[PDB]
RNA sequence: CAGUGAGCGGCGAGCGAAGAGGGAACGAACUCGUUGCCGAAUCGGGUCUUACAAGGCCUUGAGUUGUGGCACGUGUGGUUGGUGCAGGAGUGGCGAAAUUCAAGCGAAAAGCAAACCCGUUGCUGAAUACAACCCUUCAUGUGAGUAUUGAGCCAAAGAAGGUGUUAGCCCAUUGAGCCAUAAACCUGAGCGCCUCAUGAACAAGCGAGUAGCACUGUUUGGGAAUGCAGUGUCAAGUGGCAGGUAUUUGUCUGCCAAAGUUAAAUACAGAGUAGGAAGACCGAUAGCGAACAAGUAGCGUGAGCGAAAGUUUGAAAAGCACUUUGGAAAGAGAGUGAAAUAGAACCUGAAGUCGUGACAAAGACAAUGGAAGUACCUCCAUUUCAAC
RNA sequence: UGGAAAUGGGGUGCCCCCACCCGUCUUGAAACACGGACCAAGGAGUCAAACAGACGCGCAAGGGAGGAGAUAUGCCAGUACUUCUCUCGUACUGAAAGGGAGAUGCAAAAUGCAUCUGUGGUGUGCACACGUCAAAUCCGUUUGAUUUGCCCAACACC
RNA sequence: UGCAAGGCCGGAAAGAAAAGAAUUAGAGGCACCAAGUGGGCCUUCUUCGGUAAGCGGAGCAGGCGAUGCGGAAUGAACCGC
RNA sequence: GAUGUGGCCUGGAGGUUAGGACGAAGCUUAUGGCGUGAGCCUAAGAUGGACCGGCCUCUAGUGCAGAUCUUGGUUGGCGUA
RNA sequence: AACGUGUCGCGAUGGAUGACUUGGCUUCCUAUUUCGUUGAAGAACGCAGUAAAGUGCGAUAAGUGGUAUCAAUUGCAGAACAUUC
RNA sequence: CGUAAAAGCUUGCUUGAUUAACGAUUUCCAGUACGAAUCGAGACUGCGAAAGCAAGGCCAGCGAUCCUUUGCGAAGAAUA
């Protein structure tokens, strides 16, 4: 008999199993720990090779899209030319001192632009630049003692000089206002929703 | 909580005292245990009769 | 483990529990969900009512992120308030502030009796929830 | 003990007077024929015992 | 995300993705055409500078039916070319400790003193052995100590291989360290000289049989048509393309097709070269067809098909000298070896079948089988043998 | 104290009695139904994925990853550690636009008002508490019934 | 202040007498998961078709199938068990 | 046909406890003893020559009398046609 | 009687079992890692004192040259810088 | 099978052969569906002086998914 079971949909009707007549189509993960070890070793070797430069370049802070991830923050691809100009940097020059540049991002508001300019200013304040010729030092380049006293940043996301992404702070406890105690907010929200929901029909009825 | 293992504490025991023999032989239990009664005498070596007539 | 299976118990029985008469053949009733309307109709009708047919309108390119909208009830609000702040909270005084969208909720529903008054910031709210919280002494402020 | 999902699933959902839940992973699949009067027939919600 | 409250489907069987989020990687970006300003400043070939120089000189040879350049006084270049000089990595050789310590042979080169301590001490022997029905006489027999016991050393090395039995100290291996190097690789973009380059002083436009549309065909989850192909038709001008239900008309958002190059994170589902590391896998009818002169021997006109088979004697050939019977093969003696019951494709040597000796008997009930006795036997077990 | 006796096993023959050839399909096999000369080695319910039920274990209105990283870690394909996030669940319903669940009291407002130690009601319902009646009793107490209160889990009707 | 319905309060109750005046190897109810089977045949009483059949088709019950043992010399189903 | 078993047996793994050149595995049996049974243990070898037993967990290519079953060997017919 | 049957001791035929394993299968890693008209892969014929197959090699033919090492190779011949010819 | 001042015959007036908030049930039966049938509540009606009777002609006369096709979401009004 069959009885009461779920109706099955297991999707295994193609030649996926390797047998005496089929090559198969499979993927196993038996090399996962070895690959993890290899990646860590490569990162360590690359850090040794590029010492004393930080292993990861500097990146900006952006807001995630859609209404589901509106409240989250993360790292973007690169800094915008408007932000670089506000901080006082040529993009081509900035590309040579470990700053990522992205010419596509738009900067549609002032808050994100200000936060990115602050990140850039902090990085430039903390930067130490080696001279091309130590016998003839120029402006903006470090001295022999500063060059000797140098360390490497091996953080996963870089940002060892600017910190992690900043989230807005929480509100402190307060007391209810008279307006908040009197007014009904459901009516306000529903009226605003209906104003957009019934815009076309209301306009057409008016045009009569 | 542990400083290394975040939010970990030792599990709570199911029994406060694991010596149940002491509990079973304590005076408090013996006060409420049922009394021991006298039993019938053990059967003798001779076979008992079963024929009424 | 192979040592716990019925094969180990059935070594020597010659039929392995499939009978002498019916026997164990390959596919005695078709493969998969075959015959759902012809010779498996009783099973399909009594255990899976509503398997066949069409219903409703179509939505071609569905995106779930714009539809994201989780809810939380009025009597569950203490899950988002710290113990000390909850202890120091009474009607007429200072109340803790709860931000729903930072905790993963969008709408506030009004089931049950509220335990501790507070100020709730939410995207959506229901009539009963708004009325009950205002009567209890808290407040709701809209956010986006 | 009542109120468990297994208890809610026990029984056949296609007989008159039954309100058990079917075993299905896709919530929108098992509608239509046998659950709406417009699609052939509808399972009766009540039956005298 | 997602076997999806998307979607496709005799809406049956079945099929079936994308944006967002956490991550890997990432010094990641550049070149033509067109427009504007120049107009051979370009390329190839000879010849000379240590030089087929990104160099000088000469060339109608190519090229104006368009190569190429520029915008959208202190320094530098080891990726201009010619000459030289270092260190490192890599590669190849060389390179470590401690007992063949003492006890001798069939039976003490074995034990007991019941957690630990006594114990760097006490006490010994049911092997006067065995060798085929029993008893006397004479013979014959025990391979190699990595075993046992008692003492003693090495360890930054206890790690597995070899050696006639089971080895930290019999042998090999492994560490610090030493020596030698075509080019290439790494090092204030290592460091000098000549030559050569160079940072830095003094406005209009934007890729045409293309995109699109009609018919037909195929493909896709893509549904009044996701991508593509054939034919017909065939554009616009900062206007165009995309916003997952067709049309017309208004807004809004993103982007600018019809030219090109580009590392890493990913594959190696019957590849190859040079090196390595392993396994709760198989153990010679197994594991690759092939542990072996295996894609071999052999088969087929041919395309193709394709085995069986561990040479595993012994520690070491010490591989049976010599006598004798036989034409020979071989037999009977003798000898080597701990064993020949290890004698050559020789470790062990089962089942089935057969020969021989001794014994049990037995009609014709096919034979086999059960239950209960008895006759005869028994290299088997246990018990008893004295007021027991 | 023996080449001993005795009692159990083991072997072969004999007597009286009993007794159709195994495996299989089949209503029915011993059959004039099929497969069956002997021995050795080999020989058949497995692995993966989706779901459900019973049982074991951890946590609990919360449970848990996965991928990846970090350093003990440079012997070690293991173990130890980690954030956001993601997923199942705490709420369902409609084709959809959408909406969204406490109790009591006063009352009857087209979002009524007030309190917050609380099973929405009724019937049947472990244990516990208060009494009573039987039978037995080693006189300390036991074993059964029943009254009343609250009724846990659960069932039925609202 | 009659009938119908849902409740509350109180009483009575050989817990069911006597006349042949029941009995019980008499614990009731409720679920979850799953196998084999879905060719039958025989007999007793009642039968339908057929000349009839060790023939075909049904009703009630008991059996063989799935089961030996003791009897009818021998027999799946008869008698006893 | 279902289920249970401090139920039996085989190859390997994590632990623990033993054995062996004064003779391991394998092989032979009128070698008995134990268990209802699957099986376990001892004796003898006038056999062999180097490994291996018990117990608790883990694991699987884990138990043969027949498939006109596979491979190897043997065999009556037969000193016959 | 003979043939034949049964049990035990010994012996044949046969090649199972056990122990052994320079083989197979499977899983990982490293890099100055990828042939050919400057004639490849594959096919043929030859080469040793003695040499059928196989292995190596090409009329310089079981091999010439260079560096390292340090006394053999071996069935039997044969030869005989060790300062490393 | 049932029926006699009718359930038959004649005649008069009519459209209960309409709608009927997803009420319950019988027959087949797995206590599924389809077909047929029974007891009801609401609207608007017909006949009758009235109590009442009637949502076809009692009991056979009929049909899933997908697809095609028809009918109801009349005009007016909400500061939502
Ligand atoms: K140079
Ligand atoms: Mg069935
Ligand atoms: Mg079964
Ligand atoms: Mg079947
Ligand atoms: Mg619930
Ligand atoms: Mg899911
Ligand atoms: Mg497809
Ligand atoms: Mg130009
Ligand atoms: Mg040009
Ligand atoms: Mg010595
Ligand atoms: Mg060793
Ligand atoms: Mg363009
Ligand atoms: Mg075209
Ligand atoms: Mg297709
Ligand atoms: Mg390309
Ligand atoms: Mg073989
Ligand atoms: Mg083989
Ligand atoms: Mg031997
Ligand atoms: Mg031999
Ligand atoms: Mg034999
Ligand atoms: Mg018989
Ligand atoms: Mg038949
Ligand atoms: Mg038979
Ligand atoms: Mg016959
Ligand atoms: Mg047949
Ligand atoms: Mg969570
Ligand atoms: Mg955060
Ligand atoms: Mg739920
Ligand atoms: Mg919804
Ligand atoms: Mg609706
Ligand atoms: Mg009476
Ligand atoms: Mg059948
Ligand atoms: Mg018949
Ligand atoms: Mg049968
Ligand atoms: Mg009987
Ligand atoms: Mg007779
Ligand atoms: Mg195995
Ligand atoms: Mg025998
Ligand atoms: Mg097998
Ligand atoms: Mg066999
Ligand atoms: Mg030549
Ligand atoms: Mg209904
Ligand atoms: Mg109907
Ligand atoms: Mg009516
Ligand atoms: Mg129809
Ligand atoms: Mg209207
Ligand atoms: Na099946
Ligand atoms: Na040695």
């Amino acid at each position: 008999p069959k009885g009461n079971n779920a109706i099955p949909h297991v999707h295994q009707k193609k030649h996926w199993n390797p047998c005496s007549s089929q090559k198969g189509n499979v993927k196993v993960f038996l090399n996962q720990p070895a690959q993890k070890h290899r990646r860590r070793r490569l990162r360590l070797l690359k850090a040794k090779k590029v010492f004393p430069r930080p292993l990861k370049a500097l990146r900006p802070q952006v807001n995630c899209p859609t209404v589901r991830h509106n409240m989250k923050r993360r790292l973007g691809r690169g800094f915008s030319p408007a932000e670089l100009k506000a901080a006082g940097l040529n993009p081509q020059y900035a590309a040579t001192i470990g700053i990522r540049v992205d010419s596509r991002r738009k900067n549609k508001s002032e808050e994100g632009m200000n936060v990115n300019v602050q990140r850039l200013k902090t990085y430039m304040s903390k930067l130490v630049l080696f001279p091309m010729n130590h016998k003839k030092v120029q402006k903006g380049e470090a001295s022999e003692e500063e060059v000797k006293a140098a360390t490497q940043d091996r953080s996963r996301f870089g940002d060892a000089a600017v910190g992690a992404v900043v989230y807005p702070s929480a509100e402190a406890p307060r007391a209810v206002s008279a307006e908040e105690k009197s007014m009904c907010v459901y009516a306000f929200l529903k009226k605003n929703h209906s104003a957009v929901r019934f815009f076309g029909t209301r306009s057409s009825r008016a045009a009569r | 909580a542990s400083a290394v293992k975040k939010g970990f504490t030792l599990p709570a025991p199911m029994l406060t005292n694991t010596d149940v023999t002491r509990i079973m032989q304590s005076e408090e239990v013996r006060r409420v245990l049922k009394p021991k009664k006298l039993q019938a005498k053990k059967a003798s070596r001779f076979q008992t009769p079963t024929n009424g007539m | 483990p192979t040592r716990f299976k019925k094969c180990r118990h059935q070594r020597g029985s010659t039929f392995c529990g499939y009978g002498r008469v019916g026997k164990h053949r390959k596919h005695e009733s078709g493969r998969g969900n075959a015959g759902g309307m012809h010779h498996h109709r009783i099973n399909f009708d009594k255990y899976h009512p509503g398997y066949f047919g069409k219903l409703g309108m179509d939505h071609y390119h569905r995106k779930k992120n714009p539809m994201w909208k989780p809810t939380i009830n009025l009597n569950n609000l203490s899950r988002l308030i710290a113990a000390e702040e909850a202890a120091k909270a009474a009607k007429g005084g200072t109340l803790p502030v709860v931000d729903l969208q930072s905790s993963g909720y969008a709408k506030l529903l009004g089931n049950g009796h509220i335990q501790v008054p507070c100020i709730v910031k939410a995207r959506y709210v229901s009539k009963l929830a708004d009325k009950k919280i205002r009567k209890a002494g808290g407040a709701v402020v809209l956010q986006a | 003990k009542s109120g468990r999902e297994s208890v809610r699933h026990f029984g056949a959902s296609g007989v008159p007077g039954s309100h058990s839940k079917p075993y299905a992973t896709n919530r929108g699949k098992e509608t239509k024929r046998g659950r709406r009067t417009g699609r052939s027939y509808k399972r009766k919600a009540f039956r005298h015992v």
